[PDB]
Order: structure tokens, then C-alpha cells, then sequence
């Protein structure tokens, strides 16, 4: 068992010095936003909060090394900048979850790729697609194998563009923005292009 | 001291200087302790009056304190979705608008070249179209080999075949 | 009957009802009358347990009181806990969105044990919500109501389990506390016994014996035939009380050295005190049943005590020994048995009376801290109960538990039964309870206790399958939180009029008979042999002289919302679930026929849901009118109730109240007086009675599709009015002031006629997806103004436009008129959120009509779309050219196994067109039992039937056999049912009769229009570019991982691609596809996804050196 | 590593804070997010423009450049390098331990 990492920190050409840790990355802020919502309100990605722990931590540490303390309380710090990592890479894995208001475990990076909810199955292998609708199905015992029935306004809304291109071309709407405005309101002519 | 200047420039997600902190923590105060002896919710105006300041400078720092929330936190009664799934990218390009863009550039292109070369170059380097800044008339003119009078008179001749209804109407559409 | 305003609803039940149906809302008043202390309630108890009258506020201010501080010389008390007028009347409160609260006042009692004065101040404890004649709370102006909540009952539960190796058996005890520390006794694997202490597995129970003052003596002299404990005690190791304690100080609390005190009074702080162990009152009372410790002693020290222990250690240890009956030195003999842990004597139900109570307690807990902490820091006598209290905590409280908690939820209100069963209904998740995923097999069944207490058919079919269920129709909750029914008591074959209420665990020691037993009027069943139910849930025969006990009345078990279910007794189960569950969503429509076949209880419901005005107080009527209704009662004095005209319902649907009363008549205190949504003279109308044929024709009515004929759109049979409000406020900004105002820039006029100059649309004006509703103006700063603007402006003269119209406009894919407006200012002086100044609130109603896809059912589990609506020619229509209104497929009843609704349509027919059994030669056999005054019903007759005890299969073919005609002499339907009908399409006569008959159908709310969504290019999120999803929202659908499945094995790999890349995530690839798809040009090659470069990144902030290598 | 899709292998190794050093565009060393006043983002802060690029497109933080015109310069005053606005979305940071 101890071979199994051991050789494979021989034949690869990786120092295992990667094992500890001294610098820390900072994530891109748009994959942690700070946005306002409508009503002045806050929010953000709880990224922020426990990156904000491991810079406060790491500036009081280097407070207490520079002024000079007793090692209790250098050593209490240290431990608190380990912990404070520890809860940014993975909440919850060492002792109970870093909690924030409203009494529930913070989103770490290790919770960010991990189950259903995880980018893996939720982002990357299966995602909200345009140009798709959805609606109650009625047995259509007219229609032929090869056929389907359709709702006209789903009909009109899937299928924006190639109406608005295929009228401003027969002259209905003189530029794009007039066939926008006739497809919202609905025009009569809207209906014949469409079919 | 140090608890207190520490939990305030520290223990909030958007740092607020201790100067006005304090003022934040004294109308808490204030307001609680008027609720209980006057049975209501202290109303701004009265609250200025214990203040001894204006009422609207009450309203904005009754805003100002009011912390961010949280994106991830679960939104619904039962568990299945987050905020953040709720909440439009508005830097996101609309994808429409762009196109319409694209299409107002080319018959702006058409109108310009319709135009005398020589009036389209000066609308087009005097409002920074073909380059990433407009021209005052002087460049115009070293370009040209014009005085900036005659720049201003050709300016005068663009405007006034623009507002030809043959451009007038095939341009006001686009809008 | 006995309802003054009750329409003749002849009923087929064949015994009488002993007592009648409680008021169903009784769980809801009664539990908050108990929380505030009315006197109401405090002659409630007089009668019930006036052994100590005490409510739940009283309790809490009883228990928190006295508090001190550490030297106990100074303290203060709390007392008369006083209520007061509430601030606003209903209707108001609900209408510019305040809480239905009053204030409360309590009294303190400042106490000074040094010297002694004494300081009385009434100080005001807050703002308590109050509950409603409804049983509704109002928060905010919204309407929500909190639900009972299934929990185990803190106590003593043992239990057995198998080793699976060598097949010996084992018992395990958890004393299970409120708010304390676990204790599991256990016989281990091998002999000896293990004694978990909050999970720490060590130290049999030789050092806890031993720790309590004991020594070896007295544990070999109270266990010298449990040869298991002998051997334990046998192994103890130890010798010495301090040398136990300090072996439990191990295990208890490591990380600090022990003394010789240390662990002692540890210990006591841990079990024995207070303040870190105390099982609640009904916990004490759980465990004295359950070892026979006191048995006529009042409630007090609900702290556990060392007899408690000592008890349980024996119980179980006799339990192992197989022993069958345990008595306790100093106490009654108790049966030895495991305990069940969702046996109805074990789960208790936390009403709203327990939740607010753990509420106020928390709040109280705050607030004993915040004093304890400020009694001390402030000198003597310069300290009063003002400045010692501060409410905060408290208000802070009952507004964490009112809003954002799952357990007290926003009332489901879209017909009067969904507000009646949505309270009176037992949850069983939120805080102490089991969520779903935590929830196993085993509890979602139904316990044989469940029968009379918790109705086994209503229960959501969803996830929550079992975890939810509703409150049975006579079910009781005791005054102890426990679940209680009533059951007549029968002796020596003589039925009793006498009603006793029985809770769960006191059915075992008794022998219940049949609902409907053959009961000869003098108590004397006829045959011997009973059905009757056991101890243990068994169902047997038995002679009849020992039974003791029979159930009130048929339809015990079972709910309101499925009593309503006419000939349920007919149906399998799942249908019959849910057709109960459709029962709670049906719509109101505008006419609300009611039923010809039904059940008593639709009366009782419809009069006790609350929204149908009852005249409380018995005199002529003065006026009546569409708005009010005036009243002249007896003494002089009127009442003027206020009719409520269209108001919105939770749900979005109608809640018009019609009057049906006159000017000049009498109406009794009790009777109906005006109709709510869905109810037809005072009694429950879902649906409409139309008629059925129940042929397959031509495949429109195929899997389960649901045919209609024209005359239901023209007649407005069923369309609902449906109503939204739109909500929008003008509030502060750096910017300035955001205005409601007609300046809105770059609009048209025909899209501006329909508003008024204050900005807004004119009332009845109709609108429609798009248009705008408040012109609102923010004014837009600033950004990059486009050269090209400039020359658009320089084109025609146009302004700048300085301000960004961001107004309120109309959402995707609905229309309909205005109904109301309203709008609240600063100026106006009104109670506005602090940072808006404008907030109006725009009320738009739509007349919508049945079409394809809104979900049609009957209240019999069958259900299905609206497969078309083809005109009135083509309708099978009977010899008398009555065209049929409603066709469902034939195939789906009898495998589906709801027959019960083909014996409701033969019924519905006969009540329909009327019927008389020919009493010349004597009444016939099968009319013998058949009620007087059940022979004759005239056309369009209203007939009953319980759930139960309803018509039988003989009674309904001989009224099928007498129908006689209404105007015609026809006799359409043969002895059979079936009937000849003539086709509509070709014209010929079909070959063989079909059944026809009336059937009570109801629209539910899942209409087509709601439900129907599709975007081409809406917005995005923010972290990932993928679109969102919703109805809110513009959507789009989730294209999940299960659908790549089939798309890879389809072998499609472009479409898989284009679905991924461009039409979800590479925006370049987004704009740069509909460019050229508005421009006709080629699709361009789909790019990277964007989450993939999110992972990307996301993985390198993990500390993973991840690169991609081109070569 | 020019992202154009044509991809022959996806490598993962274990990360050296030379690489973790390598990667970031400066060093934040505040636990400052955005001004509660000017609703901005501050120096060296966790949202700092200087280190993960401006927020708006094409202006620094005073807004001495607001023109297309200037692309790939830095300026002299607050280094906050005038480009595209969803360099916010690739640029990183880091935290030197102590
Ligand atoms: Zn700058």
C-alpha cells in the first residue's frame, strides 16, 4: 500500500514538496460573484467569505510573528490558518462544517465538484439548452407516423429567427427590429411565413 | 478596544469604516430601547430627532447597514435549487442586439457611401467611426488641407442631405 | 340534518350516527386557546384535568421564573401574562400587508433578597400573532397556516434484535429525552450489558450502579436471579464510588483532570438537573406508564430520577430473561414488552400550540441569558425590570419560526377543501422530525394504530408517500398531545349511548367491534361471531359477550377529504388516494353546480371551511345585496356582513360570495347565508354534473384522454376566472428617484391610450403578453453613448433619452382585464419598507375557458387531458337527441380497478331522471331495507351516500329497473344500464348499448395555459453561461445526462455537439449561430464550452497543475 | 493552450507554489471585497481590479482611458491593465502564507 504512492512519486518527475502547502490560489471573481439584486440586497458565493477567513488569519499571523508573542499563541494561530484552509479546500471533511448565518455548512471548493449537485453531472455532462419548449401531450390518433402536432405560439417562439429572416426577406418588415416587433405583437403575416 | 475595532473592520463581508459603524450601532440602540417605552416601531423622523440630524441620512444608513446574503443557500420549502440559479448574467451579451448592431453598422455604411467620399470621411473621422476617437475640426483640416470654416460648412451640407426623408425614414426605422 | 338551512339530501345509510362530527377546525382553535389561556379554554379544562389549569404561556413565564444571579440576593419573576385588543381587523391587515397581531403584556416582579423591595412593571413583551376564527395566520398580509407535527414521544423505548450468528436475541433500551443527553442500555454481544452514555462505548453498568452511592452489595442483592448482571458484576474491575466516578469522568469528559467532586456533581448536571435533562411533562408521564413509578401523583421534577434508572435497568434486564411481568419495588406491576416506535401510543403530535411554546421557550432561554448577564453588572437599586428586559430576543423569535420554516407553510387555498385539509393535517418533517432521505421503509406504512386516528388513503403521492397524512373526521388530540378517537362501549351484548375517547395504547387492553354490525337496537349483535380488532392490530372472530367496545360510526378511519368519495368502498386504494388528492385541487368555476351523488359530509365541510357566511345570531333578514348582506336580528340590534367580491386567492383563482337569501325571510343562527367559491347552497360543489358515455371512440379518448362536446365551452359550463397581481415599487436611488410617471421614452400612442396621466392603466382596461402596465423611469446614468446614436439623433432630432425605462410589462403568454389597483406612497404616510417610496400593485383577470390539455377527473382516481372538443354534431345522442357532454375510454376502469365510479354514474342517472318504486303489492324484497321516502324522487333529485354504509349492488339495479321518464314517455337506459345512443358522424345506430349516465367531473388546476413555455434565446447565468430554467424566468429545458444516453446511442454526435456547445454554453458560438441563421448564412463550427473552462480554473484553485497539451 | 479545440491530451499533476505563483496576477493581501460607499472594488482586495482586471470594459480605476483606442497598455497610476471585461473570469490571484 505505501508502494503504491511511493512509486508513484519516484517514476514521476513531481517533487512530493506539492504535499504541503504555502500558497494558496485565489479563484477568478467572476466564478465568485458579488452581485446586487433588485432591492438593494447582496449576494454572493460564500467564496468569499472563507477566503476572506484565510486572508484575516494569515494577516494576524503575520502580525503575531513580526511583533514577537509567546509560541501559544503563534502556535493557536497557526492552527487557525491550517483550519481555515482546511474549510476552504473542504468544508466539513475534519471536524464539524465552518457555519455561516442561518445555521448551514458552507460551499467549499471539494463541495463545488461533487455529486448531483457537483459541476460534473449538473454543468458538464447535461445542461440547459435554447431553443426548446415543453408542454402537455394529447393523443394525436390524425396525425401520421412521421408527424407531430405543435402549438403555434411554441411553434412562433422556437422558431424566431428563421421567421424573422424568412419575412424582413419577403418584405413585411423593412429591417430586423420590425420583424422583432411584429413577431411580439403577433402580426397576421407573422402566421403565413411561420406555417 | 481591540475586540471592538476588530469586529468592526473585520466581521463584515463589506467593510464599513468604525467612524460610521459606531453610528449604526448607536441608532440600533436608540431605536430598541424607544421601542420598549413607546410600545411602536420608532419612526425615522424620531429617530433623526434623537439624532439630532436630518431624517434621510437615517434612511441611508439604515440601508447601508444591511449585510449581503448568500448564493448558494437553498431558496425553495423543499430542497432542490440554489439562488444563484435564479439570477440573470446582465454582462452577458443578448445575442440579438448584436446582430441588430451588425446590420445598422452596414446601412450605416450604405448611407456614408451613398454621401460624397469627401463628407462621409469628415462625419466619419469626426465622430471616431472607421478610428477609436473623433477629430476636432483642425485635424480635419491638416487631413484635408481645409480651414476648420470649411469643415464646418461641409458638416453643414452632411446634416442637411441626411435629413433627406430617402435616409431620413430608412434609418429612423432602426430603432 | 339538523343544519337549519340543510337542502334535502335523501340519504341510503341503514344505522343512525350516535353523535355527530366535531367542528373539523378543533385542532387548530383549541390548541391555540390553550396557548393563550381563554377563558373558553379555561373551562375546557375545568371539566378535563382542572387539576392544574395552566396555559402554554403560563407555563413557559412559570417555568422560566424565578431567575438570579449568583449570589441570590437579587432576582426577578414573571407573572399575569395579559393579552390585549388586536391591532386591526382581518381584512385590513390583509390588505396593506401587516401582521393580525395584538399586544401582550405580562407582569415583573423585581425581587431584592438582601434588603427587599419589591418593583411591579408591566412590561410589553411584544407583538404576538394571533390566530383567526379561520385557524389562518396573516403575516405580511399573506395568509399561512402552520401544520401538527408527527415526532417520537420523548420516553423509554425498548426493543429486540438477532445477532444473525448464533441466533440469541438482544434488548436495547433509549431513554430518549427533549433537550438531554442519551442513554442506551443494551445486553452486548457476548454476556455482559453495555450502558452507552452519550455514544461512548465502554463501562458496563458496574460503575454506574456504583456511582450512585451504591456498592456491590446492593447490586447483588437487587440482581441475584439475572444470571447476566451477576456475571457483569462479576467483572467489575473497580472498587471505589470516587474511582467509578472518575472512570465515568473518563468517558463523559476528557481533555480535563478529574477531582473528587468533579464527576460527582457532573453527573447531576448531566441526568439529575433541570436545566441539561428534562424530558418534557408528557416525557415523565411516558416513563411512569411505562414502569409504574407513580400512578396518582401530579406532574412535577421533570428531571429524571434514580428510580427511573433503576427501574429501566430492571425492566430490561427481565426483558432479557424472558420474563412477562416487572414489578417495581414501591410501585404498580407493569407487562413486559418491546416497545413499537410507530405504534400511535409512542408518536406524539406537536399541534401549533408545541411549536409556538419551543418558540417562546428558545426566546425565553435568550432573554434568562441576556438578564442573567445584565443583573449583575448594573449596582443595586439603581437596576428596574425595564432596563433588565429587552424584547428583542423574543419578537426575533416568532418571527424566525412564522416565516422561512417549513413547518408553517403558505396555505394551499384554490377550493374550500384544500384550505380544510391543509390544516388538520400531520406532517412529519422539519426540526425534530425525519427528513425524506432520512425517512425509511418502514415508517412510511401504516400502523394498524393509524385506524380512526390518521386516515390511511390521504397521503401525497409524490416523494412524500406516507411521511404526510391528514386528520381522521372524529379523531381527538388529548390535552396531552397524544392522538385520541371516540368509541361507544358496549356491555354484555348492550351498546351504550356513553362516548369514551381512547387513545392508541388503550385499544390493546380492549376488544373494538365492526363500524356496521348487525345491531338489533337492544345492543344484542345477532350472530356470535363479530369482526372485531385485537390487541395487536389482528382481525378475528369472537363471541359477542366479551367484546367491549365498537367504533362510533362508519367512515372513522377515514379523512374528510375522502369521505367525500361517493361508493368508496368500491374502489382499489391507490385510486381511491389519489382521487382524494384531486379533490384538493380542483378550481372554483363560476356556477359551482352541486353534486346529485355525494356524501353528508360535503355539507359539513362547506359550512365549517370558514368562507360561507354563516348568520351567528338568528333574526329576519333587513336588505340584501350583491355587496353586503343587513340582518335584523331578534333583540333589536343588526349585522351587516360584508360580502367579499373577487378576491384572489393564493392560487390565483376566484373567491366571489354569492348571497342566497332574499329580502324578507328568516334565517336561523347556523344557517348558511351566502355561498363561498365552490359551494352550491351552502354544501361542497368541485365540479359539474355532466353526462357520461363510456364508449372508445375513434381514438380521441385513447389512454385515458377525455372527450368533450361544444356545449360546455358555449355554456360556460366549466371556465374558472383566474386573477394575478403584479407588483412593482419605485424606490431610492444614487441616481435619484425612480418615477411613476407617463414620460416614458421611445413609445408609441396606441400602446399609451389605455393609460391615465398618473401613469398607469385605466381600470378595465384590457391588456395583453407585452404590454405595458406602470410607466416606472429610473433615471440610467450614464455608459458608452454610440457614435451611431449620435447620427440616429442628428437624423431626426431626437432627445438623449437621459432616464432608462426599465416600466413593468405584462409577461410572456397571458391576457385579460384589469380588476383593481393599488398603490401606497411615503406621502400617504404609509408603513413602506424603508428604501422604496412607490409600490403599486396591479390586479389582472382572465375569463379562461376549458381547452385541449387542462386536466379533467373524477373524484374516483380517474383522471386524463382534454383530448379534444369537438362540436355538438358529432356527440352520441340517446333516441331522445340529448347529445352526451363528456367520453372517457372504456379500457382504463377495469384494469385500473376503480369500478366504483361506473356505479356512481348508474346512480347519478337514476337521481337524474327520477324514479319511483311501485309500492302497490307490498314494497319489493330488495327495497325491504331501502329507506321510507327513498321509493319516489323526482327529475333532478339530490341523493346521498356514505363512503361506508352507501347503496348496495340489489338496491341500485332495482332503482335502475323504475326511472321513470321526465316529459317523454322514454325509457332510455334498460334494466342493465346500458342504453341505445345514435351516432353523430356517420348517423347509423351503434350496434350495442353502451352505459350512459350523469358523472361528477372536475376541472383541475394544471390548465395548459400555465403550463406551456418555450424561448429561443433568453437570458444566462452568471458563474456558468448555461441558460436558467423556469416559468419565471424565460427557462429552457434541462437536456440532463440521461438524455446524452440516448443521443450517444443513437450515434448522433453533431446533434449531441450543437445541443452542448452553442446551443447552451460557447457564447461567441451563441451570437455568432444567430447571426448567421438571421442572416441565411451557414451554421459556423460549434467552439469550447465555457463551464469547461470554469472546471478548468475551478481545478487549478484546487491546487492541481492542469494543462491542456496541444502535442 | 490556445483553446481552439484541437486537443490531443488532458494532463493533471500536483501543483508547486512556483506554479501557484506562476498562475497569479498579483498577490492579495486584503480582506476588503467592495467599498460600502462608491460601490467598488478595492487595492489588493479579493476583487481587486489591478490584479484580475477591470471590471467595465476599457477603463482603468480613475478613468484616465475610456477608449477603445488603448488596448494592452497598463497604466502608470493604479496598474490596472485596459482590456476586455471578462478577464475577470481567467485571471487569478494568490496568498502568499506566512
Ligand atoms: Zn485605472
Amino acid at each position: 500500500k505505501r508502494l503504491k504512492v511511493v512509486a508513484a512519486f519516484q517514476q514521476s518527475g513531481n517533487s512530493p514538496m506539492g504535499m504541503v502547502l504555502d500558497a494558496v490560489p485565489v479563484i477568478p471573481p467572476e466564478l465568485r460573484p458579488m452581485v446586487q439584486l433588485d432591492g438593494g440586497r447582496f449576494a454572493t458565493s460564500d467564496l468569499n467569505d472563507l477566503y476572506r477567513r484565510v486572508i484575516n488569519r494569515n494577516n494576524r499571523l503575520k502580525r503575531l510573528i513580526d511583533l514577537g508573542a509567546p509560541e501559544i499563541i503563534v502556535n493557536n494561530e497557526k492552527r487557525m490558518l491550517q483550519e481555515s484552509v482546511d474549510a476552504l479546500f473542504d468544508n466539513g471533511r475534519r471536524g464539524r462544517p465552518v457555519t455561516g448565518p442561518g445555521n448551514r455548512p458552507l460551499k467549499s471548493l471539494s463541495d463545488l465538484l461533487k455529486g448531483k449537485q457537483g459541476r460534473f453531472r449538473q454543468n458538464l455532462l447535461g445542461k440547459r439548452v435554447d431553443y426548446s419548449g415543453r408542454s402537455v401531450i394529447v393523443v394525436g390518433p390524425q396525425l401520421k407516423l412521421h408527424q407531430c402536432g405543435l402549438p403555434k405560439l411554441m411553434a412562433l417562439e422556437l422558431f424566431k429567427p428563421f421567421v424573422m429572416k424568412r419575412l424582413v426577406d419577403l418584405n413585411h418588415a423593412q429591417n430586423i427590429k420590425s420583424a422583432k416587433r411584429m413577431v411580439e405583437r403577433q402580426r397576421p403575416q407573422v402566421w403565413d411565413v411561420l406555417e | 478596544q481591540a475586540i471592538t475595532r476588530a469586529m468592526a473592520d473585520q466581521a463584515r463581508t463589506i467593510r464599513i469604516p468604525v467612524h460610521m459603524v459606531e453610528v449604526i450601532n448607536k441608532l440600533g440602540r436608540i431605536q430598541r430601547e424607544l421601542l420598549q417605552d413607546l410600545g411602536r416601531e420608532p419612526t425615522p423622523e424620531e429617530l433623526a430627532k434623537e439624532m439630532d440630524i436630518t431624517p434621510e441620512k437615517v434612511l441611508e444608513i439604515q440601508q447601508y447597514a444591511r449585510e449581503p446574503i448568500s448564493l448558494d443557500q437553498t431558496i425553495g420549502d423543499e430542497g432542490d435549487s440554489q439562488l444563484g440559479d435564479f439570477i440573470e448574467d446582465s454582462e452577458a451579451v443578448v445575442a440579438v442586439d448584436a446582430v441588430s448592431f451588425t446590420l445598422l453598422q452596414d446601412q450605416l455604411q450604405s448611407v456614408l457611401d451613398t454621401l460624397s467620399e469627401r463628407e462621409a470621411g469628415v462625419v466619419r473621422l469626426r465622430f471616431g467611426l472607421t478610428d477609436g476617437q473623433p477629430r476636432t475640426l483642425d485635424e480635419i483640416g491638416q487631413v484635408y488641407g481645409v480651414t476648420r470654416e470649411r469643415i464646418r460648412q461641409i458638416e453643414s451640407k452632411t446634416m442637411s442631405k441626411l435629413r433627406h426623408p430617402s435616409r431620413s425614414q430608412v434609418l429612423r426605422d432602426y430603432l | 340534518n339538523s343544519v337549519p338551512g340543510a337542502p334535502n339530501r335523501v340519504s341510503f345509510a341503514k344505522l343512525r350516527e350516535p353523535l355527530e362530527v366535531p367542528g373539523l377546525l378543533d385542532v387548530q382553535t383549541d390548541s391555540f386557546e390553550w396557548l393563550i389561556g381563554s377563558p373558553r379554554w379555561r373551562e375546557s379544562a375545568a371539566e378535563r384535568g382542572d387539576v392544574n389549569p395552566v396555559g402554554g404561556l403560563e407555563e413557559v413565564l412559570y417555568e422560566l421564573s424565578p431567575i438570579e444571579d449568583f449570589s441570590g440576593s437579587m432576582s426577578l419573576s414573571f407573572s399575569d401574562p395579559r393579552f390585549d385588543d388586536v391591532k386591526a381587523p382581518v381584512d385590513e391587515c390583509k390588505d396593506k400587508d401587516m401582521t393580525y397581531a395584538a399586544p401582550l403584556f405580562v407582569t415583573a416582579e423585581f425581587i431584592n433578597n438582601n434588603t427587599g423591595e419589591i418593583k411591579s412593571q408591566t412590561v410589553f413583551m411584544g407583538d404576538f400573532p394571533m390566530m383567526t376564527e379561520k385557524g389562518t395566520f396573516i403575516i405580511n398580509g399573506t395568509e399561512r397556516v402552520v401544520v401538527s407535527q408527527l415526532v417520537r414521544s420523548p420516553g423509554v423505548y425498548f426493543d429486540e434484535t438477532i445477532d444473525k450468528s448464533t441466533d440469541k436475541t438482544l434488548h436495547s433500551v433509549k431513554v430518549i429525552p427533549s433537550r438531554g443527553a442519551w442513554l442506551e442500555f443494551d445486553v452486548d454481544k457476548r454476556d455482559t450489558v453495555g450502558v452507552r452514555i452519550d455514544r461512548k462505548r465502554r463501562q458496563p453498568v458496574t460503575v454506574l450502579l456504583k456511582a450512585l452511592g451504591w456498592t456491590s452489595e446492593q447490586i447483588v442483592e437487587r440482581f441475584g436471579f439475572s444470571e447476566i448482571m451477576r456475571s457483569t458484576l462479576e467483572k467489575d474491575n473497580t472498587v471505589g464510588t470516587d474511582e467509578a466516578l472518575l472512570d465515568i469522568y473518563r468517558k463523559l469528559r476528557p481533555g480535563e483532570p478529574p477531582t473528587k467532586e468533579s464527576a460527582q456533581t457532573l453527573l447531576e448536571n448531566l441526568f439529575f438537573k433541570e436545566k441539561r435533562y428534562d424530558l418534557a411533562r408528557v416525557g415523565r408521564y411516558k416513563v411512569n406508564k411505562k414502569l409504574g413509578l407513580h400512578v396518582g401523583e401530579p406532574i412535577t421534577s421533570s428531571t429524571l430520577t434514580e428510580e427511573d434508572v433503576v427501574a429501566t435497568i430492571e425492566y430490561l434486564v427481565r426483558l432479557h430473561e424472558g420474563q412477562t411481568t416487572m414489578t417495581v419495588p414501591g410501585g404498580v406491576e407493569v407487562p413486559v414488552e418491546t416497545d413499537d416506535i410507530d405504534h400511535f401510543g409512542n408518536r406524539r403530535l406537536r399541534t401549533v400550540g408545541e411549536l409556538i411554546q419551543n418558540q417562546i421557550r428558545v426566546g425565553m432561554s435568550r432573554m434568562e441569558r441576556v438578564v442573567r448577564e445584565r443583573m449583575t453588572t448594573q449596582d443595586v437599586e439603581a437596576i428596574t425590570p425595564q432596563t433588565l428586559i429587552n424584547i428583542r430576543p423574543v419578537v426575533a423569535a416568532i418571527k424566525e419560526f412564522f416565516g422561512t420554516s417549513q413547518l408553517s407553510q403558505f396555505m394551499d387555498q384554490n377550493n374550500p377543501l384544500s384550505g380544510l385539509t391543509h390544516k388538520r393535517r400531520l406532517s412529519a418533517l422539519g426540526p425534530g422530525g425525519l427528513s425524506r432521505e432520512r425517512a425509511g421503509l418502514e415508517v412510511r406504512d401504516v400502523h394498524p394504530s393509524h385506524y380512526g386516528r390518521m386516515c390511511p388513503i390521504e397521503t401525497p403521492e409524490g416523494p412524500n408517500i406516507g411521511l404526510i397524512g391528514s386528520l381522521s373526521v372524529y379523531a381527538r388530540v388529548n390535552p396531552f398531545g397524544f392522538i385520541e378517537t371516540p368509541y361507544r362501549k358496549v356491555v354484555d351484548g348492550v351498546v351504550s349511548d356513553e362516548i369514551v375517547y381512547l387513545t392508541a395504547d388503550e385499544e390493546d387492553r380492549h376488544v373494538v367491534a365492526q363500524a356496521n354490525s348487525p345491531i338489533d337496537a337492544d345492543g344484542r349483535f345477532v350472530e356470535p361471531r363479530v369482526l372485531v380488532r385485537r390487541k395487536a392490530g389482528e382481525v378475528e372472530y369472537v363471541p359477542s359477550s366479551e367484546v367491549d367496545y365498537m367504533d362510533v360510526s362508519p367512515r372513522q378511519m377515514v379523512s374528510v377529504a375522502t369521505a367525500m368519495i361517493p361508493f368508496l368502498e368500491h374502489d382499489d386504494a391507490n385510486r381511491a388516494l389519489m382521487g382524494a388528492n384531486m379533490q384538493r385541487q380542483a378550481v372554483p368555476l363560476v356556477r359551482s353546480e352541486a353534486p346529485l351523488v355525494g356524501t353528508g359530509m360535503e355539507l359539513r365541510a362547506a359550512i365549517d371551511a370558514g368562507d360561507v357566511v354563516v348568520a351567528e345570531e338568528s333574526g329576519v333578514i333587513e336588505e340584501v345585496s350583491a355587496d353586503y348582506i343587513t340582518v335584523m336580528h331578534d333583540n333589536g340590534t343588526r349585522r351587516t356582513y360584508r360580502m367579499r367580491k373577487f378576491a384572489r386567492s393564493n392560487h390565483g383563482t376566484c373567491a366571489n360570495q354569492c348571497p342566497i337569501v332574499d329580502a324578507g325571510d328568516r334565517v336561523e343562527a347556523g344557517q348558511v347565508i351566502a355561498d363561498g367559491p365552490c359551494t352550491d347552497d351552502g354544501e361542497m360543489a368541485l365540479g359539474k354534473n355532466l353526462l357520461v358515455a363510456i364508449m372508445p371512440w375513434e381514438g380521441h379518448n385513447y389512454e385515458d384522454a377525455i372527450i368533450l362536446s361544444n356545449r360546455l365551452v358555449e355554456e360556460d359550463v366549466l371556465t374558472s376566472i383566474h386573477i394575478e397581481e403584479h407588483e412593482i415599487d419605485a424606490r431610492d436611488t444614487k441616481l435619484g428617484a425612480e418615477e411613476i410617471t407617463r414620460d416614458i421614452p421611445n413609445i408609441s400612442d396606441e400602446v399609451l391610450a389605455d393609460l391615465d396621466e398618473r401613469g398607469i392603466v385605466r381600470i378595465g382596461a384590457e391588456v395583453r403578453d407585452g404590454d405595458i402596465l406602470v410607466g416606472k423611469v429610473t433615471p440610467k446614468g450614464e455608459t458608452e453613448l454610440t457614435p451611431e446614436e449620435r447620427l440616429l439623433r442628428a437624423i431626426f432630432g431626437e432627445k438623449a433619452r437621459e432616464v432608462r425605462d426599465t416600466s413593468l410589462k405584462v409577461p410572456h403568454g397571458e391576457s385579460g382585464k384589469v380588476i383593481g389597483i393599488r398603490v401606497f406612497s411615503r406621502e400617504d404616510e404609509d408603513e413602506l419598507p424603508a428604501g422604496v417610496n412607490e409600490l403599486v400593485r396591479v390586479y389582472v383577470a382572465q375569463k379562461r375557458k376549458i381547452s385541449d390539455g387542462d386536466k379533467l377527473a373524477g373524484r374516483h382516481g380517474n383522471k386524463g387531458v382534454i383530448g379534444k372538443i369537438l362540436p355538438v354534431e358529432d356527440m352520441p345522442f340517446l333516441a331522445d337527441g340529448t347529445p352526451v357532454d363528456i367520453i372517457l375510454n372504456t379500457h382504463g376502469v377495469p384494469r385500473r380497478m376503480n369500478i366504483g365510479q361506473i356505479l356512481e354514474t348508474h346512480l347519478g342517472w337514476c337521481a337524474h331522471s327520477g324514479w319511483k318504486v311501485d309500492a302497490a303489492k307490498g314494497v319489493p324484497d330488495w327495497a325491504a331495507r331501502l329507506p321510507d321516502e327513498l321509493l319516489e324522487a323526482q327529475p333532478n333529485a339530490i341523493v346521498s351516500t356514505p363512503v361506508f354504509d352507501g347503496a348496495q349492488e340489489a338496491e341500485l339495479q332495482g332503482l335502475l329497473s323504475c326511472t321513470l321518464p321526465n316529459r317523454d314517455g322514454d325509457v332510455l337506459v334498460d334494466a342493465d344500464g346500458k342504453a341505445m345512443l345514435f351516432d353523430g358522424r356517420s348517423g347509423e345506430p351503434f350496434p350495442y348499448p353502451v352505459t350512459v349516465g350523469y358523472m361528477y367531473i372536475m376541472k383541475l388546476h394544471h390548465l395548459v395555459d400555465d403550463k406551456i413555455h418555450a424561448r429561443s434565446t433568453g437570458p444566462y447565468s452568471m458563474i456558468t453561461q448555461q441558460p436558467l430554467g423556469g416559468k419565471a424566468q424565460f427557462g429552457g429545458q434541462r437536456f440532463g445526462e440521461m438524455e446524452c444516453w440516448a443521443m450517444q446511442a443513437y450515434g448522433a454526435a453533431y446533434t449531441l455537439q450543437e445541443l452542448l456547445t452553442i446551443k447552451s454554453d460557447d457564447t461567441v458560438g451563441r451570437v455568432k449561430v444567430y447571426e448567421a441563421i438571421v442572416k441565411g448564412e451557414n451554421i459556423p463550427e460549434p467552439g469550447i464550452p465555457e463551464s469547461f473552462k470554469v472546471l478548468l480554473k475551478e481545478l487549478q484553485s484546487l491546487c492541481l497543475n492542469v494543462e491542456v497539451l496541444s502535442s | 493552450m490556445l483553446d481552439v479545440n484541437f486537443f490531443d491530451e488532458l494532463r493533471i499533476g500536483l501543483a508547486t507554489a512556483e506554479d501557484i505563483r506562476q498562475w497569479s496576477y498579483g498577490e492579495v493581501k486584503k480582506p476588503e471585497t467592495i467599498n460600502y460607499r462608491t460601490l467598488k472594488p478595492e487595492k489588493d482586495g479579493l476583487f481587486c481590479e489591478k490584479i484580475f482586471g477591470p471590471t467595465r470594459d476599457w477603463e482603468c480605476y480613475c478613468g484616465k482611458y475610456k477608449r477603445v483606442r488603448f488596448k494592452g497598455i497598463i497604466c502608470e497610476r493604479c496598474g490596472v491593465e485596459v482590456t476586455r471585461a471578462k478577464v475577470r473570469r481567467e485571471r487569478m490571484g494568490h496568498i502568499e502564507l506566512a
